[PDB]
């Protein structure tokens, strides 16, 4: 929507590569970031909240960071079942609402 | 409702010794600096009192232990707690702990305790649930996490809260709170007190006088009971339950003859049991707390038949 | 912790209609936790919707979609109805029932909603 991330990305299995989302000070700057996963026709699953907090049942192999308006979702230990789209979001005071990016569909090569 | 988490735990009940404790005023009559003697239900001094824990963290991480059993009433019941942060509200006193009998349901729901004598259905793991309403931003109390049905009710009453805080004290009080429950002659009477205690857990050597709160027509025999709890909900962290820690004291009453020393203002300090030891029974003969040097004849003894 | 009820069920309503969305819960009670809504169009991304505001205590409405969709709540039966109106071309899609926490900002939502497509 109002945020920046690519449609798709690809990498070899078992490797280490992350995905980032570029916001602004009006959105990511003062606000906490979340990340979500969905399989085709399934229930989008919360990945990481605040970029440092794993929900219950999340592999510890995921991390996160926020540098200025840029927020990277740490993705490590690629699995054959890790291919799916990951969504960035953070609170917006601009329209005073919840915003997301277009989504990035990972591919494990 | 009747949501339940038994979480049964092992280990022996941790006991203690009530030194001078559980002396209430067994009359309204104002007396001044006299030694009065009655034989009534009390908790006799130097008694075995079970320091129970409703919720008990034994540290590794978390590990909250919900142990609080249904407990028989027996002759009479004494109660004591500190609970700087209240987690305790009332007790379920009854017989069947079910329908077919009445039920004594004391809820000190903030701030108006609504004593209830009714017929309820008490769940297998009863306690008061507390949650957050989101409307008016107020923490409500779900009262049917205790009991499912409320009907047939015989009696209802409301008063100023027996449980009361002060706090701001970062401890050094603990606000030790005692409640005595005695069921006789159609009047089940409640007693109370509030005391500072600086000790880590157990009780001091001081005397605690408990006035009767309300003398109520109860007319039911209560042979068994359990306490009540206040817990809440948490949200995603690596549902939430067992707010803080909880522990309390329980002991059973018993007929004993006490000599009661009122003060100039009628505040009883020194009480002495007569049957406590062969020494204590003579002080009940002289009626005095001062025992002059000499020999005194205490009640006779008999050898009894095998 | 908690599993939820479905958002709708299967609601297929031909053009010239409008549809409520009633999302119930289990293991919690309705007004201890705030609900939320997100448009998800198949082969597309997330568009947030509805929602409750931890601040100010209001139930939010997405400004872009404001006024077309409304929400009500029955606290005891845990029924929260999301009524979308005035069907249009691109507005048939999965609209997820989601739930953050009123106590804090909690941008993080409930673990997942199962999703319901609508029809225009
Ligand atoms: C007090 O309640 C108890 C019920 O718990 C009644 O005591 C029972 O009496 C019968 C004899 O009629 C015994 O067989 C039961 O074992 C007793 N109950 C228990 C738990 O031991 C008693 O009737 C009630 N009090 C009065 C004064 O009637
Ligand atoms: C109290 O319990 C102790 C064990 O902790 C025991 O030695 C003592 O005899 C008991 N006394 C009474 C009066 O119950």
């Amino acid at each position: 929507s109002v945020l920046t991330q690519a449609p798709s990305v690809s990498a070899a299995p078992g490797q280490k590569v992350t995905i980032s989302c570029s916001g602004s000070s009006s959105n990511i700057g003062n606000n906490y970031v979340s990340w979500y996963q969905q399989l085709p026709g399934t229930a989008p699953k919360l990945l990481i909240y605040d970029n440092n907090k794993r929900p219950s049942g999340i592999p510890d192999r995921f991390s996160g960071s926020k540098s200025g308006t840029s927020a990277t979702l740490g993705i490590t230990g690629l699995q054959t079942g890790d291919e799916a789209d990951y969504y960035c979001g953070t609170w917006d005071s601009s329209l005073s609402a919840v915003v997301f990016g277009g989504g990035t569909k990972l591919t494990v090569l | 409702q009747c949501v339940n988490l038994t979480t049964r735990t092992q280990l022996p009940p941790a006991y203690t010794n009530s030194f001078t404790r559980g002396v209430y005023y067994p009359d309204k009559v104002f007396r001044s600096s006299v030694l009065h003697s009655t034989q009534d239900l009390f908790l006799p001094f130097f008694s075995n009192v079970t320091w129970f824990h409703a919720i008990h963290v034994s540290g590794t991480n978390g590990t909250k232990r919900f142990d609080n059993p249904v407990l028989p009433f027996n002759d009479g019941v004494y109660f004591a707690s500190t609970e700087k942060s209240n987690i305790i509200r009332g007790w379920i006193f009854g017989t069947t702990l079910d329908s077919k009998t009445q039920s004594l349901l004391i809820v000190n729901n903030a701030t108006n305790v609504v004593i209830k004598v009714c017929e309820f259905q008490f769940c297998n793991d009863p306690f008061l649930g507390v949650y957050y309403h989101k409307n008016n931003k107020s923490w409500m109390e779900s009262e049917f996490r205790v009991y499912s049905s409320a009907n047939n009710c015989t009696f209802e009453y409301v008063s100023q809260p027996f449980l009361m805080d002060l706090e701001g004290k970062q401890g050094n009080f603990k606000n030790l709170r005692e409640f005595v429950f005695k069921n006789i002659d159609g009047y089940f009477k409640i007693y109370s007190k509030h005391t500072p205690i600086n000790l880590v857990r157990d009780l001091p050597q001081g005397f605690s006088a408990l006035e009767p709160l309300v003398d109520l027509p109860i007319g039911i025999n209560i042979t068994r009971f359990q306490t009540l709890l206040a817990l809440h909900r948490s949200y995603l962290t690596p549902s939430g339950w067992t707010a803080g820690a909880a522990a309390y004291y329980v002991g059973y009453l018993q007929p004993r003859t006490f000599l009661l020393k009122y003060n100039e203002n009628g505040t009883i300090t020194d009480a002495v049991d007569c049957a406590l030891d062969p020494l204590s029974e003579t002080k009940c003969t002289l009626k005095s707390f001062t025992v002059e040097k000499g020999i005194y004849q205490t009640s006779n003894f008999r050898v009894q038949p095998t | 912790e908690v599993q939820l009820l479905e958002q709708s069920g299967a609601e297929v309503k031909k053009p010239g209609a409008s549809v409520r969305v009633s999302c119930k819960v289990s293991g919690y009670t309705l007004p201890e936790v705030a609900m939320h809504w997100v448009r998800q169009a198949p082969g597309k991304g997330l568009e947030w919707m509805g929602g409750f505001d931890p601040e100010d205590g209001e139930t939010m409405y997405a400004q872009k979609f404001q006024g077309r969709v409304t929400m009500t709540e029955d606290t005891s039966t845990d029924t929260a109805y999301m009524e979308l109106s005035s069907l249009r071309s691109e507005d048939t899609a999965v609209y997820y029932c989601a739930t953050t926490t009123p106590f804090s900002s909690s941008y993080w939502f409930d673990p997942w909603g199962q999703g319901t497509l609508v029809t225009v």
